[PDB]
């Protein structure tokens, strides 16, 4: 018997197997988030740990079948998942530093304080507290004194955690038969094997470059007219031809710019669009929304819902008996069963999340079939693509005409269209230079380019000539600003929200384009189209079984990743701009600091 | 008249396994379709060879039901012609195979908490079972070219595995029970028929 049969063997056993365990984890932690009791947690903890230990035992078990002996692609992927070693290369010293390195970063990350130079018994957390007062307060003293008080009390506890944490990391990296700890996350991209859809680890670098060269403008142009109509608020801080301050862009880490749209409306006057109080008139419930956003589904094609995700999905809050986590989550617990979480009220927002909700679980159900390990998204940023496309087209004007929200002679006027465009804006475009920059700096730091006594003066001249942000304060080497964030202090990846952004309009305008639409993209609704629903579908099925540049070919006909598609969601707002900024200087000079 | 004893093969408290199916002869006696249509949701009465209509007035020699409880996406291998774990390696029929397949969802007594592993089919089997073949043997499947001497181990792995039923899967993880009844005529007169 060759290795493929006993491969083969071995595999047919652990996907019978694993389809158990992962149930029985997946069952008590769905038990757990509906009620937060104790003996919950025990069944949690205790079911959690049977399916690891399981995992690690077959894990050790498979090394015995070289990825060069194996010809069929389908069983090189279940293999290559199987035979990751993580931190098992490592001693047992060194595998006990690195867990207790990244528990205490999270355990300071999570209870982290900050107290006032006034009265010092009242004082805040992050949340809530010193997001309030980053996200509703104009006062620039305020802003400045919660920037730098989080930085100052929290960010000297992890510098000397992460320096041994990037060493070890990056040890384990160079002893797992990699390059360093930014090469392995860079892995997931990675394909080989099939001919004509190879994707190096180190040509993700270049195609973001790429990318990124051709959104500068709009950015630029966004940004000159933020510190335009920034400079209203604060007449005397910010200079016509600088960098925005760090501690005035609305969030405490400036990820998102939403919370400046109360300052830079373009027409004030005029309403958005929002159907709360018509839901509300109507008698609406949970109820109602759902059915409304399966019937969506349901009009491009993907089929009904089960009938177990009725009766097994809790969709409102249960009351004051039961304690339970309102997070917004779709749950595959396998062998059929999937349910939705959340605490529905009778909001826009919630009709919008209920469609990224079910789309997440339409994805899930379309690669059922498929091998357990291969149960997943091509990439680490297709989940998030697929609910934001399908979230998209619910919140045109033209859909809520159809379902019976809105009143029907409504003037959808040329402004209200600029309205719109400038918010999804100041969310999809002003993040992207952001998780560029952190990524790079991150990459940078593993490889090693940068030495241990430049962190923060590479951190800044990187904030200050890619984002066009300055710091209010000057900084020396003993701060780690980069770990304030929550996705550094805690081990995660960053460059999957980048990537979903440039996926989802690249799938959006794929799909408008098989709908036989005819106008500005922004304006687009896939529903009543078979067509469109085919074509994803046809994605959607299958999972790991294919790289991602197949299955983005299978639905955009394009080979890899491309930032026309972004551009032209927001050719209107991009003219506007030009039009809005031929009396002001389109761009930022690096030399100007407020400490100057 | 002895009417046909169809009480106790479709109504019956636990069912076989899909390894050991049972098998029991009904002969002479008096059909009894009509009682056969209760417990009225069906998944599946596809017939082969012969009509339902027809096999009122119809003569035959011996008449067998085979009982076992398989999962919703597996009653498709049940029928002539059909390739996968369940007709490779527990139940086969014939191509030339006459009679009709009874399924019906039983996730109400054939499923509890916790899991009903006390139903098991087999996975490994080095050769493929010839129709109407059952093996209730429980040796170790050899998966290398080192022998296990009846134990486990590397590469040696046990047959059987266990299904697991719970009362929150889906329709196609959730238990079926599965009746299927076989015509056969021989040389003796024909007496298993009613008027
Ligand atoms: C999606 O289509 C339905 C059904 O409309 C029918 O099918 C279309 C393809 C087209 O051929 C229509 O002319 C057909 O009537 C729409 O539901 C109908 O909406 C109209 C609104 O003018 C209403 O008068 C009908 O009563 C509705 N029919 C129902 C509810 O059965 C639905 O509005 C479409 N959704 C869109 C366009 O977003
Ligand atoms: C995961 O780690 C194990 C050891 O912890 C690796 O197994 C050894 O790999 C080396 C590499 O040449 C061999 O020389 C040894 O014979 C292997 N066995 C032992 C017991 O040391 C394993 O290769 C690692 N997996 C991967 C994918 O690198
Ligand atoms: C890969 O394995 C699957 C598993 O059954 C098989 O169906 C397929 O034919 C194999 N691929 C090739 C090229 O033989
Ligand atoms: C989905 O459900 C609706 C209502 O229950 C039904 O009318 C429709 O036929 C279902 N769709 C399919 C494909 O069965
Ligand atoms: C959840 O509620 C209480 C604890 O809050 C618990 O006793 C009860 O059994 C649970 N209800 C379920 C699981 O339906
Ligand atoms: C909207 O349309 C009016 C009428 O043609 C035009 O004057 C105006 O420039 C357009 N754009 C905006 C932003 O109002
Ligand atoms: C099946 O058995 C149950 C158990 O007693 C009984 O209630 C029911 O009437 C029986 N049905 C038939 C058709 O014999
Ligand atoms: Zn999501």
């Amino acid at each position: 018997s060759t290795i493929e049969e006993q491969a083969k063997t071995f595999l047919d056993k652990f996907n019978h197997e694993a389809e158990d365990l992962f149930y029985q984890s997946s069952l008590a932690s769905w038990n757990y988030n509906t009620n937060i009791t104790e003996e919950n947690v025990q069944n949690m903890n205790n079911a959690g740990d049977k399916w690891s230990a399981f995992l690690k035992e077959q894990s050790t078990l498979a090394q015995m079948y070289p990825l060069q002996e194996i010809q069929n692609l389908t069983v090189k992927l279940q293999l290559q998942a199987l035979q990751q070693n993580g931190s098992s290369v490592l001693s047992e010293d060194k595998s006990k530093r690195l867990n207790t390195i990244l528990n205490t970063m999270s355990t300071i990350y999570s209870t982290g304080k900050v107290c006032n130079p006034d009265n010092p018994q009242e004082c805040l957390l992050l949340e809530p507290g010193l997001n309030e007062i980053m996200a509703n307060s104009l006062d620039y003293n305020e802003r400045l004194w919660a920037w730098e008080s989080w930085r100052s009390e929290v960010g000297k506890q992890l510098r000397p955690l992460y320096e041994e944490y990037v060493v070890l990391k990056n040890e384990m990296a160079r002893a797992n038969h990699y390059e360093d700890y930014g090469d392995y996350w860079r892995g997931d991209y990675e394909v080989n094997g099939v001919d004509g859809y190879d994707y190096s680890r180190g040509q993700l670098i270049e195609d973001v470059e790429h990318t990124f060269e051709e959104i500068k403008p709009l950015y630029e142009h966004l940004h000159a007219y933020v510190r335009a109509k920034l400079m209203n608020a604060y007449p005397s801080y910010i200079s016509p031809i600088g960098c925005l301050p760090a501690h005035l862009l609305g969030d405490m880490w400036g990820r998102f710019w939403t919370n400046l749209y109360s300052l830079t409306v373009p027409f004030g006057q005029k309403p958005n669009i929002d159907v709360t109080d018509a839901m509300v008139d109507q008698a609406w419930d949970a109820q109602r929304i759902f059915k409304e956003a399966e019937k969506f589904f349901v009009s491009v094609g993907l089929p009904n819902m089960t009938q177990g995700f009725w009766e097994n999905s809790m969709l409102t809050d249960p009351g004051n008996v039961q304690k339970a986590v309102c997070h917004p989550t779709a749950w595959d617990l396998g062998k059929g069963d999937f349910r939705i979480l959340m605490c529905t009220k009778v909001t826009m927002d919630d009709f919008l999340t209920a469609h990224h909700e079910m789309g997440h679980i339409q994805y899930d159900m379309a690669y059922a079939a498929q091998p357990f390990l291969l149960r997943n998204g091509a990439n680490e940023g297709f989940h998030e693509a697929v609910g934001e496309i399908m979230s998209l087209s619910a919140a045109t004007p033209k859909h809520l005409k159809s379902i019976g929200l809105l009143s029907p002679d409504f003037q959808e006027d040329n402004e209200t269209e600029i309205n719109f465009l400038l918010k999804q804006a100041l969310t999809i475009v002003g993040t992207l230079p952001f998780t560029y920059m952190l990524e790079k700096w991150r990459w940078m730091v593993f490889k090693g380019e940068i030495p241990k006594d430049q962190w923060m003066k590479k951190w800044w001249e990187m904030k200050r000539e890619i984002v066009g942000v300055v710091e209010p304060v000057p900084h020396d080497e003993t701060y780690c600003d980069p770990a304030s964030l929550f996705h550094v202090s805690n081990d995660y990846s960053f460059i999957r929200y980048y990537t979903r952004t440039l996926y989802q309009f690249q799938f959006q305008e794929a799909l408008c384009q098989a709908a036989k639409h005819e106008g500005p993209l922004h304006k687009c609704d896939i529903s009543n189209s078979t067509e469109a629903g085919q074509k994803l579908f046809n994605m959607l099925r299958l999972g790991k079984s294919e790289p991602w540049t197949l299955a983005l070919e299978n639905v955009v006909g394009a080979k890899n990743m491309n930032v026309r598609p972004l551009l032209n969601y927001f050719e209107p707002l991009f003219t506007w701009l030009k039009d809005q900024n031929k009396n002001s200087f389109v761009g930022w000079s690096t030399d100007w600091s407020p400490y100057a | 008249t002895n009417l046909c004893p169809f009480d106790e093969v479709f109504n019956a408290t636990t069912f076989a396994s899909v390894y050991a199916w049972n098998r029991k002869r009904i002969s002479n006696c008096v059909a009894d379709y009509s009682v056969l249509y209760n417990f009225a949701p069906f998944f599946a009465f596809k017939c082969y060879g012969v009509s339902p209509t027809k096999l009122n007035d119809l003569c035959f020699t011996n008449v067998y039901a085979d009982s076992f409880v398989i999962r919703g996406n597996e009653v498709s291998q049940i029928a002539p012609g059909q390739t996968g774990n369940i007709a490779d390696y527990n139940y086969k029929l014939p191509d030339d195979f006459t009679g009709c397949v009874i399924a019906w969802n039983s996730n109400k007594l054939d499923s509890t908490v916790g899991g009903n592993y006390n139903y098991r089919y087999r996975l490994f089997r080095k050769s493929k079972l010839k129709p109407f073949e059952r093996d209730i043997s429980t040796e170790i499947y050899q998966a290398g070219n080192k022998p296990c001497n009846g134990v486990a181990g590397v590469n040696c792995y046990f047959p059987l595995q266990s299904y697991g039923f719970r009362p929150t899967y889906g329709v196609g993880h959730q238990p079926y029970r599965v009746v299927v009844l076989s015509f056969e005529l021989l040389h003796a007169p024909a007496t298993v028929c009613g008027p």
